[PDB]
């Protein structure tokens, strides 16, 4: 209220002025005399991008590589999504590198135009934020320039590298050109001395020579003097490969247009056949690359568009799985794994590990870099260009940030509050939480676990790794506010706390004495001001991160019985709003109705699967309340 | 070329319980739907009675999804090779299932469930069981709507691993419930769409018979899932190492209208 | 003497498959060396550890088995020592 106050008693003079208009809400807010209307917030806001010092590439719509987009990275706090599980068994030792390069593979490709679903790749990486990107060139903690894989997102501005997959570029190499050589050569070892068993002077026969992988792999079979048979597209990719490799002839060098290949090897051989055959074709060149092999020959397939026949193959162990073989490698980072580490570092110091021809595209093209290696138009690795490399060798990178959609996360070393978080809403929230993040969860209620459902989901959390703790307590009083703290403090800072209780006493105003009309009210007025009086205190000031009160529509279109519930909804978002005014973060989800924890008030309850999508919109904004409803169509006259 | 099948989903066609197996929405007909058609018309071929053979299905690829609809017929033929067993369900031109089914004598079954008789999950506390509310409130959380006809499991352990399944007569429901035992057991929030089913046997010999007529409390028959093996067991069925595909999830309703309350 | 009853299964039945999954913690065999065919030499290959090896000697190998070694899809190990 302005310096001059209205003076609304009776007989007074701003009320006369009140009367006259008779307007059903008037409210002095700001200094000016307004009404609480619920703005439409556009749908394009909703992926509205701001600048964020962390930011990972992942798709809106899975199968749409149109719809790639920088997030939020979980980074931010330390730590990256998908610590559960699998995860929480190898505890590799990380450094944490900023990316400046990033190289795109066809693995990216594959996962992002839904050829392959997230869940083909080692199961480390089910609950990670995204699954595009390995490997990368940047910047490790102590400035040194480093390259390496890393289990994904490396398609990201800071990663966590395991030190036992990081190589240290040589100072001849810009950040552009280490960051094609790691996977590549890496593969090239992989299929060649590691699966495929070359030896010197082996007949070798790869397929798309003029691939990233299939360079590595010239590169890596010309070291061991191996007789190569390749092949090219077209003759663009034949003279590439010349130029690249003076040590190949004509004669080393077929068509990928037909299977005629099979008749020249198989007389160039002498009939022997090739020892390792690194098969990317499908099909009848599949077919004839097998009818290629020698007695002791090897096959290393590692195509991606396997057929329901082969994969099936793969489920009944038949056949061996090769093509997310790297990505498992990295995951365990084991004895395989340091073998192909060390011929990789061998290699580069021998100068067998050349960076290969490259294209560098900015971090807003990423659209047109996943389609320019889908199409394979043109020979090349194709690089995203995350920061741009310092004149200086051994420098510290600097903090920048960049546009990104939003993306909630919670610390995993914080301790995160869920009073009425043994419910409906409060425990489908609370699994949404754990998945980004969240690691330490103190849920409160009146009675504690008392179904099975409640029981086996806290027995699900627990056992993905999450430390819970269930109080049968409710927070009404200063000293229920204060064990539930002294529990969240235990578990560690306080980064969290939601209000997801609600007590309900529908009744006709008339028919409701004050015992029966503060009954909504004690969940919604006494527990959201004993914990933001307790959220207003050191140490919880300054640790947390989130103050969400959940409320609902009956404070935007009001209901008929619930006028206590309307009370109480209304106090609650306006001490949320009283936070807003100190600075203090604060987050009001004011819900109509969710279908899966029929139409009222002609409208359709959300699928609690939209409920928590928005929700993430809800936490990541600046305005206080959000009110979120379904129509069941758009409005039309009588 | 063999069984033509004809579903119709009318007011009150027998088979108008199909219509109760939706999935965001869309009501579709049973992955565990296009067995029990394979495994009628294999025993149809033989001359046999479908309720006296025993069939066992071995990598069963689910290729599409047979779309039901409301007050419509849904015509599907099923195609089995004489000796080889290669069946095949296609709607029209194009095909919804593949796999071998075959038929034998003998015991297929390799869990010994058939034999088991009660429920072990009695005198237990009200905190350590499921119930079909519960158990139905996870699966629609993540996008299986089942009507009253297919929600067949009636009470299961914390871990899922025992259950009771509910016998009505109705072989889409009964293993369309035997393989809720296997999703039951995957909690997440993912929608997940079977895609290939390595093995399923049917031994109706040991099965119970269908209830009598006009009945209406039914029975339930004791259910397993096994870890080690990965197979969920119930009755004279067995589903071996069904494997699924993440679906994305199609909202029902339009988007929501988001509001700046200022 | 060093072989206890544990270490023994029945070739009667493929009830092998869960007594050795269980036996070894879910990791599974290094080496197979199959003799028997059909039903057991699914359950052998489904207990192949990560690096496994599935050594088939068995001479009845089916239709399907024999187009594979043509194929060059699989080795034929059943007359290496021939
Ligand atoms: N899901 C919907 O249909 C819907 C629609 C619109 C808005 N909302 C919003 O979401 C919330 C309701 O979600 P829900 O009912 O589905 O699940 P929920 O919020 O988890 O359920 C309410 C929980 O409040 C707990 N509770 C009540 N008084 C308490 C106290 N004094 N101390 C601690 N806990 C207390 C109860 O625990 P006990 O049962 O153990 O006592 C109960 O589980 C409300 O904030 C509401 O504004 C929900």
């Amino acid at each position: 209220a302005g310096p001059n106050p209205p003076k609304i008693s009776a007989d007074s003079a701003d009320f006369k002025e009140l009367v006259r208009k008779d307007l059903a809400y008037n409210v002095f807010k700001n200094g000016k005399w307004g009404t609480y209307r619920g703005f439409v917030i556009s749908d394009a806001d909703r992926q509205k991008e701001r600048p964020s010092e962390y930011v990972y590439a992942d798709w809106l719509s899975a199968g749409d590589m149109s719809s790639l987009r920088w997030f939020d990275s979980p980074l931010k706090t330390g730590h990256n999504n998908g610590m559960l599980g699998s995860k929480m068994a190898h505890k590799l030792e990380t450094e944490t590198c900023s990316v400046y390069y990033a190289g795109l593979n066809l693995r990216d490709i594959i996962l992002a135009n839904g050829t392959i679903q997230r869940d083909i790749l080692p199961e480390e990486t089910f609950f990670k934020e995204g699954v595009l990107g390995v490997e990368f060139s940047g910047r490790n903690s102590s400035g040194k320039r480093v390259m390496g894989l890393c289990p994904p997102p490396a398609l990201a501005t800071t990663v966590k590298c395991p030190v036992s997959s990081l190589w240290s570029v040589p100072d001849q190499w810009t950040l552009e050109e280490a960051a094609t050589v790691p996977l590549a050569y890496a593969t090239a070892y992989y299929c060649l001395v590691s699966e495929g068993g070359v030896q010197k002077g082996a007949t070798v026969f790869i397929h798309a020579g003029a691939s990233v992988v299939g360079q590595a792999s010239i590169a890596v079979a010309l070291s061991y003097n191996c007789e190569i048979f390749t092949l090219t597209k077209n003759s663009d990719e034949t003279a590439l490969l010349k130029s690249m490799y003076p040590q190949l002839n004509d004669r080393n060098f077929c068509s990928s247009e037909d299977c005629s290949f099979e008749k020249y090897i198989r007389k160039e051989t002498k009939g022997s056949g090739v020892d390792v055959v690194i098969n990317t074709l499908r099909g009848k060149f599949l077919k004839a690359s097998r009818r290629l092999l020698s007695k002791k020959g090897k096959f290393v397939d590692i195509g991606f568009k396997v057929d329901s026949n082969t994969q099936i193959a793969y489920y009944t162990r038949e056949h061996p799985d090769l093509r997310f073989q790297l990505d498992a490698l990295l995951e365990s980072q084991g004895p395989e794994w340091t073998r192909l580490f060390d011929l990789v570092q061998a290699g580069i110091h021998s100068g067998v590990v050349k960076p290969l021809k490259r294209a560098v595209y900015s971090m807003d093209k990423i659209v047109d870099a996943f389609k320019t290696v889908e199409a394979e138009r043109e020979a090349g690795k194709i690089v995203i260009k995350i920061r741009d490399e310092e004149r200086q060798k051994v420098c510290p990178t600097p903090r920048t940030s960049f546009p990104a959609i939003h993306r909630t996360c919670f610390h995993p070393d914080k301790s995160h509050i869920l009073v009425g978080g043994m419910g409906g809403m409060g425990l489908e929230t609370a699994h949404w939480m754990v998945l980004r993040g969240a690691k330490k969860l103190i849920l409160t209620s009146r009675y504690g676990i008392t179904t099975g459902y409640q029981a086996r989901k806290i027995a699900f959390f627990k056992q993905l790794g999450v430390e819970v703790e269930v109080l049968a307590l409710s927070v009404n009083t200063r000293k229920a506010a204060d064990k539930v703290f002294e529990h969240a403090l235990k578990m560690g800072p306080v980064g969290g706390i939601f209000n997801m209780a609600m007590v309900l006493y529908n009744d006709d105003f008339l028919k409701m004495n004050r015992e029966q009309f503060l009954k909504p009210l004690e969940s919604k007025i006494t527990m959201t001001m004993l914990l933001d009086d307790k959220s207003r205190e050191k140490p919880v000031r300054d640790t947390l991160d989130h103050f969400v009160m959940f409320s609902s529509l009956i404070v935007s279109g009001g209901h008929l019985g619930q006028a206590n519930y309307a009370f109480g909804s209304t106090v609650l978002e306006k001490i949320c709003e009283r936070r807003k005014r100190d600075g203090l973060p604060v987050t009001t989800p004011q819900w109509a109705s969710i279908a899966d924890v029929t139409i009222i008030c002609r409208k359709y309850p959300q699928r609690f699967f939209n409920v928590l999508s928005v929700f993430d919109f809800m936490m990541s904004s600046d305005n206080v309340v959000t009110i979120s409803y379904v129509l069941v169509e758009k409005s039309m006259g009588v | 070329s063999d069984n033509v099948i004809d579903i119709d989903l009318s007011e009150d066609s027998p088979e108008n319980y199909l219509l109760e197996h939706a999935v965001d929405g869309r009501m579709l007909f049973p992955a565990t739907g296009t067995l029990v058609l394979a495994w009628k018309t294999l025993a149809k071929l033989k001359g046999v009675e479908f309720e006296q053979l025993g069939v066992q299905m071995t990598n069963v690829q689910i290729h599409q999804a047979l779309f039901l609809n409301p007050g419509g017929k849904t015509t599907v033929s099923v195609s089995v090779m004489p000796i080889t067993g290669e069946f095949q369900v296609r709607d029209g031109e194009s095909l919804i299932s593949s796999g071998v089914i075959t038929s034998s004598e003998g015991r297929l079954l390799e869990t010994d469930q058939h034999m088991k008789k009660g429920s072990v999950l009695d005198g237990k506390p009200d905190k350590e069981l499921l119930f079909t509310k519960e158990i139905y409130r996870e699966f629609l959380l993540r996008g299986y709507e089942y009507g009253a006809a297919f929600q067949g499991i009636q009470r299961a352990s914390l871990d899922a691993t025992d259950t009771d399944i509910r016998w009505d007569g109705r072989w889409i429901s009964y293993l369309d419930t035997v393989l809720q035992m296997y999703l039951l057991s995957k909690p997440g929030t993912h929608q997940a769409l079977p895609t290939l089913l390595e093995s399923v046997t049917i031994d109706p010999r040991v099965h119970p018979a269908q209830p009598p007529e006009g009945t209406t409390e039914f029975q339930v028959l004791p259910g397993k899932w096994d870890p080690v093996l990965q197979i969920a067991a119930a009755g004279g069925v067995e589903i071996r190492s069904c494997h699924s595909i993440r679906a994305s999830r199609r909202l029902n309703h339009d988007p929501p209208i988001l509001e700046d309350f200022a």
